[PDB]
């Protein structure tokens, strides 16, 4: 509800099976993407095309 | 810095990475290949959907607990409903395929347990009734659910006794079939590449399953103290070099 | 054709067509090869 | 964000499940990053919705 | 080039004038296949029927209007025409529309000319000299809310400042998403059951916004903007049947109900001249 | 002894013979071909089911009677349910295809009547409401049934007025589109080969139809005396050079 | 002489002088010769 | 210029998609390292993202 270091953290629960960790659409100019450097630059242009690289680092 | 240990398999639009592998087995030392003309009989040109069927389908997960007896899936049955692989299957008269099987089970350095992952070509099951009772169709076509060897005898179903491989042979000798162990202390996955093995060049995909994949706990699961007493096991399988032939109306099969 | 004497008076510059992200994307001291293990 | 032009979804699920060692507890977190592949194209520059103002600033 | 060759009497087994139209072809029959002709030359190249020529002259595509007046106490500049916009489109006016819709896909650069003239319908001491500012708000850009916003700063948005009575001109590259502009589109944005139908869903290239830079004088001044568009570097594919009924909407093919017969009825018989 | 008149088209596992053809039209003089790399954008390898999708599907038959106004089918819609073509369609994100269309109508040397068979690239329909009323999805996706121009206006549907082509242009000028006539006295079939025509290299098969096939009686059917007053018209269509790309979960579309 | 850098800014294009009606007037699969019978 | 090369099935000991982000690098991974791709060309130069262009209006 207010910007926090915690919205960068995707939590994981021990022992859950089959279940879903997170979900998002890919509107790179809006939503989660919007404040990232990528999101932030994309917004200076009208059209984009290309591949995106999404990585997850485990802690 | 390549280890036998880390691996990547990319097939179609899907990729698997394992950081704790124990090499991989290629049944009978042969890699899946298409059907050569010299071996062909049906005159029909075949259909090779390629990347739309040769990708990785992850079946629903199982739960290994201290009481587990083992699970059994049949191919191509297990995939009868996966994406376009399955459609092709019901729609052509004949089809043929090899597979990459990747069985996954991770734990920690305090757990113990060891699963046998084996592929048995032509695994004809036995009726628990004895005599010459048959094993009805539905029972040998469990689909993605597979057969749970610790489930109860049912009527018209197969016997589910593990030390007899569901056929009158001893568990101990299953090692003559292409197989790999998952020993929590070593291993976290098992990978087997299955070439197409049959006495005919191409066959029906619905009236005959050509391999059963079997995952059997052999050294019981032992979790660290006050750990939850169970681990999930996941099976992901990818058809490879698939060919379908004799297209038509779309088979209707029991149940 | 420049009509003016000073360099500031010329039009916009022309595309770097330089482009080398490695100072930003891979400033590591020991070279990393894609495909080889990250940490040996 | 535009419909015709939309790009998909990204989701993540447990394949088997997270398992913590003994003497350990709670949630673990993943950090996630985004960057563009060398593939990428951006065109037709415009103004960003990400910054605005109501009076000129002064010193 | 010969327009007709010389040809004389014929009594053959080879009849070029009998064909089978069911095949879908238009067989290339000439005067000399059925009468006796004399040589004549073309003297002509077909220059002025080139599609570049056909679509290449400026056509009026939009007329809007804005006014310069005291905005003091105006709660909605947009609504007072303190500044207007025009959600860009070339389907508004039908003169240029019919021409374009002779093809299915079209690709071209645009040259815009913008003429602005002022009117002072009620008592003024004089005619003031106003400066117009046309800025193209690409879709996904901060839309001007007021007439002296921060948006008008247009630091990344191409904008032009010209005087009323004068004209502004420039050109824009083909900014289409695809390989060409779709004159028609028999599809939807997505597989919805209520989503719109047509091109109006495909042609979403933001809008242009005009405004007068000058503050307000004692009188009010009406400025009326006319946008002209000229296609340059034209490429057109797949000819279609010309538009017969009147148009009702930007981007749909719809015609009005109880329209009138478009084919002129004979005053007389089939036999009449 | 070859005549323009007799023809055989074999495509996949299906063959058509006509003994009374009137040549065949190949739209814009181009024959269907796959998507070249130089024109490609999506990086995905595509799937080319070949003979399992490139065969002839015969849609259900229509009945030409003296009151008929004409029928309209959209592609790829009309085939949305045919065999594996259809499955592929719902299962990939993008697909591309050309077609061979064969329209059939035989009578006797005493009948008269003439149908126009035309293919219109990007046939955007008009709402009969006027103004800027849209034409809902379902209405422009009739499936194998196609649209019957002598059916009644419905709400959210297109206008069905023939002398305006369902879009504000005159029937008389449809001849600028690839087309062929079926004149009972000459002809008994019409065949048109359609190359893939779009402003993008590959597109969605469900949100956008790229051609409407239209069969319109123009010279009314006239049967011999005391003949039954009607003839069936059959449409058989075969996808050709089909490619699918971006496989996944399987689209869900309205209605 | 172009005074401007971008191609969109150049004047109108110059006559195709391409002209080939056969894609529209004779899209038949088997070639029809004028003078020979239409249907054999 | 190719935007993507053609690439097919992989079953290797050489995994380009596993990295260690703790190092501070962004490893140059491409679509063709993890799916099967077809050749496609760029058709584009990145002209309008040059800093001269970005700050030049
Ligand atoms: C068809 C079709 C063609 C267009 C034109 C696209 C928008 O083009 C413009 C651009 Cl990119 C800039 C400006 C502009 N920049 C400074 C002043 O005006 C105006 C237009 Cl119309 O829209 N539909």
């Amino acid at each position: 509800t207010k910007d926090e270091v915690n919205s960068y953290l995707i939590p994981l629960n021990a022992n859950r099976q089959n279940e879903q960790v997170f979900g998002t659409n890919l509107f790179i100019g809006d939503g989660v993407f919007k404040t990232t450097l990528l999101g932030e630059i994309v917004q200076y242009y009208t059209h984009w095309s290309g591949s995106l690289r999404f990585s997850l680092m485990y802690t | 810095g390549y280890s036998d240990r880390v691996q990547q398999i990319t097939l179609g639009n899907s990729t698997i990475t394992t950081q704790e592998a124990a090499n991989a087995v290629v049944c009978y030392a042969e890699w899946p290949e298409y059907l050569p003309d010299v071996d062909a009989s049906d005159v029909n040109k075949t259909s090779k959907p390629d990347t739309s069927v040769c990708r990785f389908y992850t079946l629903d997960s199982k739960t290994w607990t201290t009481g587990s007896k083992g699970w059994c899936w049949k191919l191509p049955d297990a995939l009868k409903d996966m994406g376009v692989f399955g459609q092709n299957m019901f729609f052509h008269s004949l089809g043929r395929s090899g597979y990459t099987v990747h069985v996954q089970c991770n734990a920690t350095k305090f757990h113990s347990g060891c699963l046998l992952v084996v592929v048995i070509p032509e695994h004809q099951l036995a009726s628990h009734e004895g005599g010459n009772v048959s094993v009805k169709y539905t029972f040998t076509h469990p689909g993605e659910r597979g057969i749970d060897l610790s489930s109860a005898n049912e009527v018209g179903g197969p016997v589910k006794d593990v030390v007899y491989n569901m056929n009158g042979t001893l568990l101990g000798n299953l090692l003559i079939f292409p197989h790999q162990f998952i020993n929590l202390r070593t291993n976290n996955t098992a990978t087997i590449v299955i070439p197409y093995i049959n006495s005919v060049p191409i066959d029906s995909m619905t009236r005959h399953n050509n391999v059963s994949l079997m995952v059997i706990p052999i050294a019981p699961l032992t979790v660290p103290t006050g750990a939850t007493p169970s681990l999930p096991i996941t099976v992901t399988i990818a058809p490879m070099c698939t060919e379908f032939s004799g297209i038509r109306s779309k088979s209707i099969v029991p149940q | 054709i420049n009509y003016y004497k000073d360099a500031a008076s010329t039009s916009s510059a022309g595309q770097s067509l330089s482009m080398d992200p490695s100072k930003f994307t891979e400033p590591v001291k020991d070279l990393m090869l894609k495909g080889a293990p990250a940490l040996n | 964000p535009d419909t015709y032009t939309s790009a998909g979804f990204l989701s993540c699920w447990y394949q088997t499940s997270l398992i913590l060692p003994p003497e350990t507890t709670g949630q673990v977190y993943l950090l996630s990053f985004i960057s563009a592949c060398p593939d990428f194209k951006l065109r037709l520059m415009k103004d960003t919705q990400t910054i605005s103002q109501t009076v000129a600033l002064t010193e | 080039t010969v327009a007709s060759i010389s040809s004389g009497p014929k009594h053959t087994q080879k009849v070029p004038i009998l064909t089978a139209n069911e095949t879908g072809a238009t067989m290339p029959v000439l005067p000399s296949d059925s009468i006796e002709t004399r040589t004549t030359y073309m003297h002509f190249n077909g220059s002025e029927t080139d599609v570049e020529c056909f679509l290449g002259r400026a056509a009026c595509v939009h007329v809007t209007e804005i006014q310069n007046k005291d905005a003091t106490g105006i709660d909605n500049h947009r609504e007072a025409k303190l500044f207007n916009d025009w959600k860009i489109n070339l389907s508004s006016l039908v003169q240029l529309r019919k021409k374009l819709e002779l093809f299915t896909y079209v690709r071209f650069d645009s040259e815009y000319t913008i003429l602005a003239t002022a009117s002072q319908p009620d008592s003024a001491n004089y005619s003031s000299n106003l400066v117009v500012q046309a800025m193209y708000v690409p879709p996904g850009a901060p839309n001007p809310k007021e007439w002296d916003d921060y948006t008008w700063q247009s630091a990344s948005n191409p904008s032009v400042f010209f005087k009323v009575g004068d004209t502004s001109r420039f050109s824009v590259p083909y900014v289409g998403l695809a390989s060409a502009y779709n004159c028609f589109y028999d599809g939807y944005s997505h597989d919805d059951a209520e989503t719109q139908y047509g091109i109006t869903v495909l042609n979403h290239m933001g809008s242009m916004a005009f405004r007068i830079v000058n503050e307000h004088d004692e009188h009010k001044t009406l400025v009326k903007i006319r946008v002209y568009h000229r296609a340059k570097h034209v490429e057109a594919w797949i000819p279609r049947a010309p538009r017969a009924l009147p148009y009702t909407s930007i981007g749909r093919t719809n015609y009005p109900k109880n329209t009138e017969p478009v084919i002129k009825k004979r005053k007389g018989d089939i036999k009449s001249y």
